[PDB]
RNA sequence: AACCUGGUUGAUCUUGCCAGUAGUCAUAUGCUUGUCUCAAAGAUUAAGCCAUGCAAGUGAAAGUAUAUAUAUAUAUAUGUAGAAACUGCGAACGGCUCAUUAAAACAGUUAUAGUCUACUUGACAUUUAUAAGGAUAACUACGGAAAAGCUGUAGCUAAUACUUGCAUUAUCCUUUUGGAUAAGUAUUUGUUAGAAGGAAUUAUAACAAAGAAGUAACACGUAAAGUGUGUAUCAAUCGAGUUUCUGACCUAUCAGCUUUUGAUGUUAGGGUAUUGGCCUAACAUGGCUAUGACGGGUAACGGGGAAUUAGAGUUCGAUUCCGGAGAGGGAGCCUGA
RNA sequence: UUCAAAGAAUCAUUCUUUUUAAAAUCCGAUUUUGUUACUUUGAGUAAAUUAGAGUGUUCAAAGCAAACAGUUAAAGCAUUGUGUUUGAAUACUAUAGCAUGGAAUAACAAAAUUGAACAAGCU
RNA sequence: AAAAACCGUAAAUCCUAUCUUUUAAAGGAAGGAGAAGUCGUAACAAGGUUUCCGUAGGUGAACCUGCGGAAGGAUCAU
RNA sequence: AAUAGAUCCGUAACUUCGGGAAAAGGAUUGGCUCUGAGGACAUUAAUGUUAACUCAGAACUGAAACGGACAAGGGGA
């Protein structure tokens, strides 16, 4: 259940013998999710359960892809100003983020993520909060000012 | 030996300048065998010494349900979650599963509790069966190629049941 | 190799050092020590460019060889020694006492002070940390470590250290009535009563300061040095008294003579 | 200074370019040249090749002197110095160049709660002693080689070179005072309690195991006790490595790239100073792209900046400063912070 | 999808102040009420260069200096001598990032084949 | 201490392949420039068959012919 | 005479787009000891009984040899 393949993080600080489930607060205005607080999953890279600390900067984005295990692709859309023509142009760049199983995401959901230490070759952000959002058409084709 | 020469995030090849720096370094692995204690000294950055253990046979091992540690000797290597070649060649790594002599622990139990702080944890049958066998299962918890010593803890409960099932619906 | 750089080009030197472009290629790289190179001056320019006692680096060395100058009443013989944001200099042969302060244009000036005045040092604590045995040490802007500080002392407080013994005498807090001196900003050198402390979670906390003439200026909390309580500053201030005047009407006082 | 003029016709009005015009911290060159100040200068092509000589050395109290020389009251004591050499530190800075390099480097903006950090500064330490051991340079004698910043053998000798190694404190209580109790700095593992930060598996504390390295067998002398050198840890400082967000020229007669050969991610480990496919094993099929991926070109190091600017712009930036990279081309490695 | 009226002040107008729905704080009166773009102020911005303040390098390019009485001393201040008065400012440092006032203009969110809030009882 | 082996870091040389840049070439076939070549007369006038377009065939050359268009036509019109 | 099986890789001009093609051209192959993957059958999410040779990977080993004999394209313009 909690672990199926040959994979279990110790969940350091869980304590199993004497003590008096482990979770942190993350802070920064975010609320540790109830599913994280009372769940059974074990994630080494979860902001609320593992060793990772959220520090750096906070960003928002559309979930573009959730096809890999516990990580997602977040596309951030923004307007780049071209001085010569005195107008803007739509520009984008997608960033990969880790997504703990406490969060339930789909393509098109709007997530706010916080920077953490480099967890893989390309991921440096952990999703801190998810809001459901219905998308019509391709998620890449969507454009949101965040 | 770190950082560059990989493909970009997109899959594009990156033109390389900036020939290899020393601080990337990348020393060869320590394949810590099981045998007579020999370690070597590695001078890392800042003249900080790292103890690369070529072979160990004993180690500090902890009974965690009682929160004690006693110095025992490693008998055999029986599992590791990574490549099976490591157990087959009997190499000690940070999460290896080893067979540990139980006698120091059983003697300590006799001396402190009597009969075979916050005491009286009631024990379990699945571990004292191994104790009667004389040899017990333990998981390494240190990094022998980094600290120069193999230390670990007895596995009990669900994790022990898991590892026993993995070692032995099964053959 | 790429070890630490040991030279400082003149045009790369800090601006408040006031090193003329044409007077050489290099600047005296301050040795590592109590204060950052950016927010300190070396003794070479303290005794060569400000007091004009020396006409050259060799003359500065000649001064330092005789154990005459002291920084925080102990002998210093390093030419590139950081003096610091505020601290006492004693020239024994000429009997005189200085404190390094900022004028309202953010430049380090030696303020003449009295012998009795030259025993008090205002140190801005920067870190409070407990080591083995639950002993609390305060790391100050000067870079000293003061153990067994009073528990009431907080991170941004200031302490009045006795120079000869290195003991705290009294501490000052950071209320909205506490007067402060600004350290590195556009408003470096001003002295004001703290309008308020706008604290924002995760970024620089800003604090607003009222001058004597009710002019408000905001600054990063790291650029603030509590100098007194609401009664009076605990140090004599340079002749400007930490009041920055508008450029338009400083010209009026320049013209009237 | 927000400017135009000659040229298509037999003549006209247009479009439209050619030519004229001025500047260039923009180079070359022709002619000419009396003063003074001021000052760029082998970048362009050949990051082509180099004779010669110099460019990083260092001892004024403070490691080691019977090479040796000298001086004061009487073979003595103080000395003054000191060739050489050992030891220490520096030579990783500086100076030069711009070949490489196109989200790379660089710039602004973050993080390091993912790390290392010599000199310097502040704190400050723990499991034969009227002072311990061998062995070496310099030096002496005998040599080898055409030659080299080559060195063999034998004999001596020191050092802050190399290596051994000599108390004490804290806590409980009748309660100034008496007895009782206890003794590892970093670092690693297991079980726990928990001033600050935005958030801690933080500081710290307790229990159980290991355990580095050290806490001076060292040198010179200031008030009518000092300094030097060396040392464990913490902090500061001088820095570095990684790192977040955003920003680049031309080209689609480059449209699909990446993925066995790590590509994207999970898990475990190895490695590192630390995080990380950085590497390995298993597993899943991911990742980027017409908002231009992947390619190609650049007679492309990036920026601060330069020229020309009414305003917009266009063009340049090898070159004072900063960052990067390199030492004929590659690769590897020792010492060392 | 929240619009005006009343007063003090230049010359004949302009210019400044207050309220007038509703829900949670204060016993007739005390006070918060989407997100962003955008815009305003800040913060933090190396110098050199640039703009620019001051300064007769004999002028100027410059530089960051300098100026003041003294055919031979008064003054200031020191309780007998100690020179004194100064400057080396400000601005700029993207478009991105941090903080911040915001009424307009733009988006997005929430909004019914239905969704709320209040009172009482029950858990 | 020589020396050896094995993983690794990996210069360098060779073979093969691909690409980029430059370049030789019998012959072929364009374009441009020549002060004054030969042949015709295609276009500009209804240019002596109105011109022109697309397309197809043919001819020494300009060009000619068929089909369908245009007026930029020689018709703004019983 | 030259290889010639099989596995993995790589494969041009040209083209009637089907081919060319086994193009060209590289690498590997034994033995041994192991590791992994691929099914069927019964009990009150859970534990036993049992079968094919087929693939993939790793250590070791040898006079560097392994389609060991047999069998078995020379390619290209």
């Amino acid at each position: 259940d909690v672990q199926h393949e040959r994979a279990y993080q110790k969940q350091e600080g869980a304590s199993f013998f004497n003590s008096k489930r482990y979770w942190k607060k993350v802070g920064l205005g975010f609320a540790t999710p109830k599913e994280a607080k009372e769940g059974v999953y074990v994630d080494k890279k979860c902001p609320f359960t593992g060793n990772v600390s959220i520090r750096g900067r906070i960003l928002k984005g559309m979930v573009i892809s959730n096809k890999m295990k516990r990580t997602i692709i977040i596309r951030r859309n923004y307007l780049h100003y071209v001085k010569k023509y005195n107008r803007f142009e739509k520009r984008h760049k997608n960033i990969p983020c880790h997504c703990s199983p406490c969060f339930d995401v789909k393509e098109g959901d709007i997530v706010t993520v916080g920077q953490c230490r480099p967890l893989s070759k390309t991921v440096r952000f952990n999703v801190l909060h998810v809001e459901k959002h219905q998308i019509f058409g391709s998620a890449r084709k969507q454009f949101v000012l965040f | 030996r770190d950082g560059r020469h990989k493909l970009r995030l997109t899959g594009g090849k990156k033109k390389i300048h900036k020939k290899k720096r020393k601080y990337e370094l990348g020393r060869p692995p320590s394949n810590t065998k099981l045998g007579s204690r020999q370690v070597h000294v590695v001078r890392g950055r800042g003249r900080n010494y790292k103890y690369r253990a070529i072979k160990l046979d004993s180690g500090s091992f902890s009974w965690p349900t009682f929160g004690i540690s006693k110095n025992t000797r490693i008998i055999d290597v029986v599992y590791n979650a990574s490549n099976n070649e490591l157990v087959r060649t009997k190499t000690l790594v940070k999460n290896c599963i080893v067979v540990i002599d139980s006698h120091p622990f059983t003697t300590w139990y006799e001396n402190t509790f009597g009969t075979t702080i916050g005491k009286s944890k009631n024990i379990d049958p699945l571990l004292l069966e191994q104790f009667k066998q004389g040899r017990v299962l333990a998981c390494i918890s240190s990094r022998p190629g980094q600290c120069g010593k193999a230390d670990g803890y007895i596995i009990e409960g669900d994790e022990l049941l898991f590892y026993k099932r993995k070692m032995d619906k099964r053959n | 190799g790429k070890g630490i750089k040991k030279h400082l080009k003149r045009v790369n030197a800090p601006s408040h050092w006031m090193l003329n472009k044409m007077g050489g290629q290099y600047a005296p790289k301050t040795s590592s020590g109590p204060h950052k190179l950016l927010e300190s001056i070396p003794l070479v320019i303290l005794l060569r460019n400000r007091l004009k006692y020396a006409l050259t680096f060799d003359e500065v060395k000649m001064i330092l060889i005789q154990k005459i100058v002291k920084v925080d009443n102990k002998v210093r013989t390093d030419c590139t020694f950081p003096v610091g944001l505020m601290d006492v200099i004693h020239i024994t042969k000429s009997n005189e006492y200085f404190r390094l302060l900022y004028d309202i244009k953010g430049r380090f000036v030696p303020h003449r002070i009295t012998n009795e005045e030259s025993k008090y040092k205002l140190c801005k604590v920067k870190k409070i940390l407990l080591r083995k045995g639950r002993l609390s040490i305060a790391v100050t802007h000067d870079g000293r470590s003061i153990p067994y500080i009073h528990p009431d002392v907080k991170v941004n407080d200031t302490v009045r250290l006795d120079l000869e013994t290195g003991k705290v005498l009294e501490h000052l807090k950071f209320q909205v009535g506490s007067l402060v001196m600004v350290t590195a900003g556009h408003s470096v050198g001003r002295v004001g009563v703290i309008s308020s402390i706008d604290k924002n979670m995760g970024t620089y906390d800003i604090i607003h300061v009222k001058d004597s003439r009710n002019k408000v200026f905001a600054t990063r909390l790291s650029n603030v040095f509590v100098i007194g309580d609401n009664t009076k500053p605990y140090i004599s201030l340079p002749r400007e008294k930490g009041i920055k005047l508008d450029i338009i009407e400083e010209r009026r006082n320049r013209l009237k003579a």
